[PDB]
């Protein structure tokens, strides 16, 4: 233990000291965030402190550039030592995150960068105001007024500008104070940024990050609690309207739009049930009751928002206005449709499954009924309405499926109800029996396979029993968007009548149904084996057009296909594989070559192993 | 009496339940001597070698379960601050702890304190079911009489409303540990009370059931009971039920058909006039796939018939005009008699009424 700035003498020091941490440890004990500042009684260690500690810091800063295992080593013994109870300072601590932020600001070196990312990390869950305070409110400094600037460190090591987003997203992932504190300055910035500067990007970056904190907070529930959520909602969100009210970014952009959605629906999710209802209240006064904003009179985008506002608000509290808001939303599709915008629109249609899940009962949906008029709004409507229905699982729903399926025959509006009939099977993302809230909705995981059950088998009757271009094209799309977000694995019985169309939905615009068709056609000729004998002569030149170049044929769906190719020739005995091997051998040329190269790798591996199989 | 004294000294000459009735035949003598030794044990298993605290503990839990006579609330609590501090200590001596808490469970002295207590402390420090055969035997034991006790809606909840959410996360808490047959009969039925005497589960529903299929692989109807106790597994049942449709081994699928009927049966009419058509359209691969199965799928397809027929006559003639509509070319001509034929045997064997339909349905084709 002498002072060195040598590779070899000082590396031999440190991964020395690395053992001396370990007796000093297992001899006293560690840190405990309440052991934070008590020493161990007595030790020779503690005469030796400021040797180790000098050591140290010169062996991290005030050293070459270049040294990746001296600072690496230097930041772990960092860390290691500050895992001592209460052994340093804060002042020692307070310097050794400033040496980390120093060095991870200066120098790109992913080893020390990503080494004084664990250092750091490892002092805020040990240490919360210490480097909320050193480190996160100046990496909160670097970043200036106006968005697309160098981030000067120092006179010459500048990061980017994002680069604080990233640095933010890396730790307070489990920090209360500093999550909470950094979600009310990137809410300031963003405000700032969209006051006085204009930018886009910086504003989308800025909430996507408080989107992400409180992700990574509403997964643990624990570091912002529900008091803890309130109170950073009640900070944040006249900081949201009073930038919905500039043009800023978030309204300029739907997409940031969608993400203070988020925000609100994760920061409303962790909310008290007792001051949910008045919020709601609120919300259903100033929403549908009253108010400036009226999404029941005008169609409007900050209506998304209230979807996610009425998802996270509570259930099984007083919401009066719950079927006059659906029967307003409806009226205003069926009216504004021209008029509304995607993002209006889309809300709209989100609030509805929203009422339809969580706040309607089931007779409010009934009594909407009106299939007289066969408009594209009406079936909007029904279809997104008999969607949580679904969800729900009841008779209607069900039935109303079978009717979907008989008006699905028609000629220009069947085309219409199977192009959307996708919506019935879809993920949520709002409407699920979530970890922590239990008043979501009436959720029912079985809607999924049901609906299959309920669809499949008449849709594929219907084609076997059509003739034309229009009504059968119908039935393969609809019954394709059915299977497409239903598992193919879970739907076994179905598979054997589902064969024809499954091959049917080989050939069709939608890269989404071809990926579907070719998982089905994988899982199939994994249990199926006599349809894939008697039907490879048919199969195999529809999956070489799929692996040919189109416009039709994305890069990932030619993948697909040569995945497929490969897993029926393994399927299929080696007697037709001996007969269509040539084929993939020649018309894979483009696919060897394309653009993106894990398409090239792997178009080489079903080449080459196309031939090793037909050669032997 | 000097039995007392002797009792007390010569239980740590591991003399079990020899010295044990002369405990109780002191207690019987001065009736005033149970607490004397009790307390006269507390520092008595305070030692720390083995013999002298085990055996020590074992007689004090013994006594403990024979003394329900003069049992004070708060001192009930104070009895089990030994036992947790015992349960934190180390193990070996935490199944005598164990054998007490699942005789001071069943019995009314169960204070709003010690119902809280045990809730939350149980399972901070002890963590039952986690280590050593016994140790995660016991631990389903006493859950099970402290559910049994009050907690069971038997007189509902009103003064134990706060431990039901939190017991279900607590049963699960003691789970996949424990593998011998009794600790995965004991979790089956747990989960089947739990559900079904139990209200409020529906906010905590669909998570009591990992653990029974953790615990699922023989002696395992006690799981087909519990998923098919309550309309609750409703959700659950059909979300596991309709896959073993589609399993390969005919045990499991004889014995989800089972527990499809007693689902039929109890899940009212409004759920099976929901799934009819996807529940006939299962069974009917079935029927064609195949106490075997085909039996259990018949009387599968009866009872949904009858239920059905029971609850709406919309609904079963509904499922009866589609029966007729898919299989009418195999009745009236010479393909598939058999399957088709006991298909309707079996569900006009329901009523008259529904005999009367089938005949009149059936006789005029062939």
């Amino acid at each position: 233990l002498i002072n060195t700035s040598e590779v070899a003498k000082l590396k031999l020091l440190i991964m020395n000291f690395s053992f001396f941490v370990d007796s000093y440890i297992d001899l006293f004990g560690r840190t405990s965030k309440e052991s934070l500042g008590t020493p161990v009684p007595n030790n020779k260690m503690a005469e030796y402190k400021d040797e180790i500690i000098m050591i140290l810091s010169m062996a991290l800063t005030r050293s070459s550039k270049a040294e990746v295992t001296i600072r690496t080593l230097s930041v772990i013994q960092f860390t290691k030592m500050i895992k001592m109870k209460g052994f340093l300072t804060p002042e020692e601590v307070s310097l050794i995150i400033q040496y980390f932020t120093e060095e991870i600001l200066t120098d790109n070196n992913k080893n020390i960068y990503y080494a004084c990312l664990e250092g750091l990390k490892t002092i805020s869950e040990i240490y919360e105001d210490l480097v909320f305070e050193i480190s996160l409110k100046k990496l909160l400094d670097l970043l200036p007024d106006c968005f697309e600037e160098k981030i000067r460190v120092n006179d010459e090591e500048n990061i980017h500008i994002e680069t604080i987003l990233k640095i933010i997203l890396d730790f307070t992932t489990s920090r209360h104070i500093l999550v909470k504190e950094s979600i009310t300055f990137l809410a300031t910035k963003l405000n700032r940024v969209a006051k006085i500067s204009k930018s886009r990007e910086y504003c989308f970056l800025l909430i996507s990050t408080i989107y992400s904190l409180f992700n990574n907070n509403n997964q643990n529930e624990n570091v912002l609690n529900e008091e803890d959520a309130l109170a950073l909602k009640n900070a944040i969100e006249p900081k949201l309207f009073e930038i919905i009210t500039q043009e800023s970014a978030i309204v300029s952009d739907n997409y940031n739009l969608t993400l203070l959605s988020n925000v609100l629906f994760f920061t409303n999710l962790k909310i008290p049930q007792a001051a949910h209802q008045e919020e709601l209240d609120r919300y259903n006064e100033l929403f549908i009751s009253e108010g400036k904003i009226r999404i029941l009179d005008t169609p409007n985008v900050l209506a998304i928002s209230y979807a996610k506002i009425l998802s996270a608000l509570n259930k099984n509290c007083q919401f009066p206005q719950k079927f006059t808001v659906l029967f307003g939303t409806v009226q205003l599709l069926k009216k504004h449709a021209p008029r509304m915008t995607e993002t209006e629109k889309l809300g709209y249609l989100e609030l509805l499954l929203v009422l339809s899940n969580k706040f309607v009962s089931e007779k409010d949906v009934i009594g909407l009924f009106d299939w007289k008029d066969l408009s594209v709004i009406n079936l909007e409507v029904m279809v997104w309405l008999t969607k949580g229905l679904i969800m729900q699982n009841s008779l209607e729903s069900s039935e109303i499926a079978k009717k979907f399926i008989d008006l699905l025959s028609n000629e220009e509006i069947g085309s219409l109800v199977s192009k959307l009939f996708e919506v019935f099977v879809m993920d949520i993302s709002s409407l699920k029996k979530f970890k922590g809230i239990s008043w979501n909705n009436n959720v029912k995981i079985l809607y999924k396979q049901k609906f299959f059950g309920d669809i499949f088998q008449t849709l594929v009757s219907n084609y076997k029993n059509t003739v034309d271009m229009t009504i059968k094209c119908n039935y393969l799309t609809a019954l394709s968007l059915v299977l497409k977000h239903t598992p193919s694995q879970s739907v076994g019985p179905f598979i054997n009548d589902l064969f024809p169309l499954l091959l049917q939905a080989l050939d069709m615009p939608d890269p989404e149904v071809r990926v579907s068709a070719l998982e089905t056609l994988k899982d199939t000729t994994d249990k199926h084996h006599t349809l894939i004998t008697e039907h490879v002569s048919t199969i195999v030149p529809l999956l070489l057009s799929l692996s040919l170049p189109h416009k039709y044929n994305s890069v990932s769906v030619r993948l697909i296909a040569l995945q497929l190719l490969e897993m029926i020739t393994t399927v299929v005995p080696l007697n037709y594989c001996l007969s269509y091997q040539d084929d993939v051998l020649s018309a894979l040329i483009p696919v060897l070559s394309d653009k993106k190269r894990i398409i090239r790798k792997q178009c080489v591996d079903t080449r080459q192993v196309y031939y090793e199989l037909g050669q032997i | 009496a000097v039995v007392t004294f002797m009792a007390n000294l010569n239980i740590d000459d591991s003399k079990a339940n020899e010295t044990a009735s002369t405990v109780t035949d002191s207690i019987v003598h001065r009736s005033i001597k149970l607490l004397e030794v009790v307390v006269a044990l507390k520092d008595y298993f305070l030692s720390e070698n083995e013999v002298e605290r085990k055996k020590a503990l074992t007689c004090l839990t013994t006594i403990l379960a024979k003394t329900p006579k003069d049992h004070l609330s708060k001192n009930e609590c104070s009895v089990i601050f030994q036992f947790y501090q015992s349960k934190l200590d180390d193990q070996a001596l935490a199944k005598e702890v164990l054998e007490g808490f699942a005789a001071l469970a069943p019995m009314k002295y169960v204070s709003i304190n010690e119902i809280a207590q045990l809730l939350r402390l149980l399972l901070d420090n002890y963590q039952q079911g986690q280590h050593l055969a016994s140790t995660r035997l016991w631990p389903f034991k006493i859950l099970r009489k402290i559910f049994d006790r009050f907690f069971v809606n038997g007189s509902s909840t009103e003064q134990v409303k706060r431990i039901n959410d939190l017991f279900i996360e607590t049963f699960l808490h003691v789970a996949n540990g424990e593998k011998d047959p009794r600790n995965l009969l004991l979790s089956f039925a747990l989960n089947k009370s739990i559900t079904s005497s139990l209200q409020n589960v529906e906010n905590f529903k669909e998570d009591l059931f990992d653990v029974l299929f953790c615990y699922f692989p023989d002696l395992k109807t006690a799981l087909r009971s519990a998923i098919t106790a309550t309309p609750l597994f409703a959700e659950d049942a059909y979300s596991n039920l309709l896959d073993k449709l589609t399993a390969s081994s005919p045990v499991v699928k004889n014995d989800t058909l089972l527990t499809l009927l007693e689902c039929v049966r109890k899940f009212g009419g409004s759920s099976i006039l929901e799934n009819w058509t996807l529940l006939w359209n299962a069974l009917k691969f079935e029927i064609m796939q195949n106490y075997t199965n085909y039996d259990a799928c018949l009387k599968i397809i009866n009872l949904m018939a009858l239920q059905l027929y029971n609850f709406d006559k919309v609904s079963f003639e509904k499922f009866f005009t589609h029966v007729l509509d898919e299989l009418k070319p195999n009745f009236k001509y010479e393909k598939d008699l058999k399957q088709t034929c006991q298909i309707l045997s079996a569900i006009g064997s329901g009523n008259v009424e529904i005999f009367n339909k089938v005949i009149s349905s059936t006789f005029p084709l062939f």
